[PDB]
């Protein structure tokens, strides 16, 4: 694992570094604004 | 819109190109939080490029103030007294080297 | 013009409060305590929704069947009306069928 | 306690004292350190002789006295950023104040 | 009471801006404000003008005499500006007259003396010194720096430059900053004359040319309140000038100036300054 | 016309087939992109500070 | 109300600052001021098409003015400066009418001499030598 040596130079993982996997969280689509809500779908 | 905003004519300061070209930038004043997430790109500008920028323009004196700020700023002062304070909050290194070379 | 003319009193926040410093302890009590307990026997709340998630029609139907015998009378009549409303909403109305 | 470690000019020599005190054959820069007594003793000398510990993240990486030799001939420099910039040739149109 | 900090913080900083549009502060100089370093800003000064000053000599070209008489009166609870603003005023009063005579070898001694009285007077040179950031590098007693002091200080900078690179650099530094100030100006906007028809007769008698005849070349609307005349100035049936005007005595006075601008080589389509 | 219909029969069939086989190989080569340890560990940088 | 909007003073003031110079109640009341700021912003971008058009008919009207002092017309000047391969546009030609009128007397002379060289060429249709100002400089 070369990836663990990359962890040495990075700062420590806190609860302020966390990020879900890209694709795991979809954006919630809510009816405000010109596109999403006029008759709101 | 142009009726809602002022106007002016095309002018240089002191006939800037006739005899010699005088760089109109006088000062640059960065304020970068050391422990602060918004100044993370601007910390690398002070790291990498603020030495390299300070040798392409010797007539501009640069200050890096490095205090507890929440929104890092660059205060560009010109020879005629106009002050442009632009905010480099959460910008990359690339977006600041274009920001500062534009000022 | 509802915006305050003075800035509000400061929010101090104790990050090393006893609740925050020991937050999370025994969340993993099953997988490294020989499974004698589940992590949902740590959750403390209403007796009907311990270790159980549902929408509002599943929640009021479950609250009625578990705790409706000792609910207050004008508070129970609101629950039967609410179940009768959320039945009609969730089963008869909506965009998708 | 300061982390400023400078590799001395004689690290190749002081190590040959320290392999020989942990053992002793030739090709003394390629001993496999798979014994833990032979790894603890060699690395508890080199910390107490030099003031520079092996980190836990690099501890399993050193299986050869080749690999212990080059951990000690790198320098560790531990300074603040104001110390790092002001000792780094600032041009005279550059002022760095540090309100901290 | 809606909770939250950020709108109350924006609104607090946007009421401070309204406190400055109702109660703005009096001007303080750049020295007693944050981000200032005087030995820095004097080095960076010369690099802007592309000139190699010598910093002991440039630093004292900002120490005025009035600054000194406050420091010693405050010391109860330095070399001046004067030596360097004497070599820098006498040089730029003499290096300017050499350029204006080589470019216009037909202007008299009375006009070029008044051209150099304008380029070295207080109102051009304190527009040059204010946009070259001299006003922020001075040491003086008061603020904003009065044009007695700022016209004095800017020539001590030219005085410092003369002893640091000599005339063959300083004849440029006046050509690039004081000579460029006459660009896009008419002649009698600097050298203001009374009765140009008097000044035109004697210049014409000097070149052994006879009298100019005032004469009405073109006109329009002579019985209205918006007339136009063109008064042509004939010197033996050749015109040397003609000028317009609202009435006849305005157009004859202005055609006298049109003649002097052609006589002196200060016309509008004259050859520009070579830089 | 320079040729007739009998002369241009199949005269571009080698390039016309080859052009579609690049349209077909464009369409049958859809996949999710490679996902790296680079873009994941790079989010640890958001708490980078100075000493 | 769990979370309500505190930033609403600053959203009103992005639209009211653009309406400050208006008349009546469309500078103060946001509901009227948002329909006029929108309509002012629609007119501002559709006037980038009419600034360019209205400049050119102003240039054409100033060229028609000055080419009639010299006897020509606008089409006899502009079409004939093309046949002399002189590719000056309308903005510069209106600038020469006002600010350099000895040159506009030269361009009205060049356009008219080429105009006479076209009548005198197309009378004897067939092989006749071109005028001096009728030769094209071909580029290759
Ligand atoms: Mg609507």
């Amino acid at each position: 694992a070369r990836a663990l040596d990359l962890l040495r130079g990075l700062p420590r993982v806190s609860l302020a570094n966390l990020k879900p996997n890209p694709g795991s969280k979809k954006p919630e689509r809510r009816p405000r604004g010109r596109r999403r809500g006029r008759k709101c779908g | 819109t142009a009726r809602g905003t002022p106007s002016r004519f095309l002018a240089s300061v002191l006939h800037n190109g006739l005899g010699r070209y005088v760089q109109q930038l006088q000062r640059l004043s960065f304020s970068v939080s050391r422990d602060g997430a918004s100044s993370r790109g601007a910390r690398e500008f002070v790291e990498r490029e603020v030495i390299d920028f300070a040798r392409r323009n010797p007539g501009v004196v640069i200050y890096v103030n490095s205090r507890p700020c929440c929104v890092p700023r660059v205060v560009a002062e010109y020879l005629n007294g106009a002050v442009r304070e632009e905010s480099i909050h959460c910008k990359s290194v690339e977006e600041i080297s274009t920001l500062v070379q534009k000022l | 013009i509802g915006i305050r003319l003075t800035l509000p009193p400061p929010k101090v926040v104790d990050r090393w409060n006893e609740k925050r410093a020991m937050f999370g302890v025994y969340d993993n009590i099953g997988i490294l305590g020989n499974f004698e307990k589940h992590p949902k026997e740590l959750i403390r709340g209403p007796i009907w929704l311990r270790g159980w998630k549902g929408n509002e029609l599943q929640r009021c139907i479950r609250k009625r069947k578990m705790v409706g015998s000792r609910m207050f009378a004008d508070d129970l009549h609101n629950l039967n009306k609410r179940i009768r409303y959320l039945y009609k909403h969730f089963n008869r109305h909506g965009k998708f069928r | 306690r300061s982390r400023a470690y400078t590799p001395p000019e004689d690290l190749q020599s002081r190590l040959e004292s320290y392999v020989k005190e942990v053992f002793l054959p030739s090709n003394w820069q390629d001993i496999s350190l798979e014994d833990s007594r032979l790894k603890f003793n060699l690395l508890a000398h080199l910390a107490d002789d030099l003031g520079h510990v092996v980190p836990n993240s690099r501890l399993h990486q050193m299986c050869r006295v080749r690999d212990v030799l080059d951990f000690y001939n790198v320098p560790i420099q531990d300074r603040s950023k104001f110390d790092e910039l002001s000792a780094s040739n600032l041009p005279p149109n550059l002022k760095i104040t540090w309100s901290y | 009471v809606k909770k939250g900090f950020r709108a109350a913080f924006r609104f607090q900083k946007e009421l401070e801006r309204q406190r400055l549009l109702r109660c703005p502060p009096p001007p303080v100089r750049r020295s007693e404000k944050p981000n200032w370093d005087y030995h820095a800003e004097i080095q960076a000064f010369g690099h802007r003008l592309q000139e190699n000053f010598s910093l002991d000599l440039l630093k004292t070209a900002f120490v005025n005499s009035c600054y000194i008489k406050s420091e010693e009166a405050k010391r109860q609870q330095l070399k001046s500006n004067q030596e360097l603003s004497e070599q820098g005023t006498s040089f730029s009063q003499t290096c300017l007259t050499q350029f204006l005579e080589d470019e216009y070898p037909d202007m008299p001694t009375e006009g070029i003396k008044n051209l150099v009285d304008f380029l070295t007077g207080e109102e051009v040179v304190c527009h040059v010194a204010r946009n070259l950031a001299v006003e922020q590098l001075t040491l003086s007693e008061e603020f904003p720096v009065p044009p007695a002091v700022l016209q004095q200080t800017f020539f001590a900078v030219i005085g410092a430059l003369l002893q640091s690179s000599g005339p063959e650099r300083t004849a440029l530094f006046i050509r690039d900053f004081l000579i460029t100030q006459m660009t896009g100006k008419e002649l009698f906007e600097m050298w203001k004359i009374i009765n140009p028809m008097g000044l035109l007769v004697e210049e014409l008698k000097k070149r052994n040319v006879s009298a100019p005849e005032s004469r009405l070349t073109r006109q329009s609307g002579g019985t209205t309140a918006l007339p136009l005349y063109f008064v042509g100035l004939y010197c033996d049936k050749k015109l040397i000038a003609e000028g317009p005007g609202e009435t006849v005595l305005v157009a004859e006075e202005e055609a006298a100036r049109v003649a002097l601008r052609k006589l002196y080589g200060f016309t509008e389509n004259r050859r520009p300054w070579n830089y | 016309p320079y040729m007739t219909r009998e002369q241009e029969r199949g005269h571009a069939a080698v390039r016309r087939r080859e052009a579609f086989e690049a349209i077909k190989a464009a369409a049958t080569s859809k996949f999710p992109p490679h996902r790296f340890i680079a873009d994941q560990l790079d989010h640890l940088n958001v708490t980078k500070k100075w000493s | 109300l769990r979370n309500r909007v505190t930033d609403r003073y600053f959203r009103i003031q992005e639209v009211l600052k653009h309406a400050r110079h208006f008349r009546g109640r469309k500078n103060r009341c946001y509901r009227l001021a948002v329909r006029t700021v929108i309509r002012a912003f629609v007119k501002c971008t559709k006037a980038r098409y009419l600034k360019k058009k209205n400049m050119r008919t102003l240039w054409i009207n100033r060229i028609t003015a000055a080419s009639q002092e010299h006897g020509l017309k606008y089409p006899a000047l502009i079409g004939n400066l093309v046949k002399c391969q002189v590719e000056l546009n309308r903005k510069v030609l209106a600038d020469l009418a006002i600010y350099e009128p000895k040159t506009f007397k030269s361009l009205a002379a060049l356009a008219s001499r080429r105009r006479h060289e076209g009548f005198a060429a197309a009378l004897g249709d067939g092989k006749e030598p071109e005028g001096i100002f009728s030769r094209v400089v071909q580029y290759h």
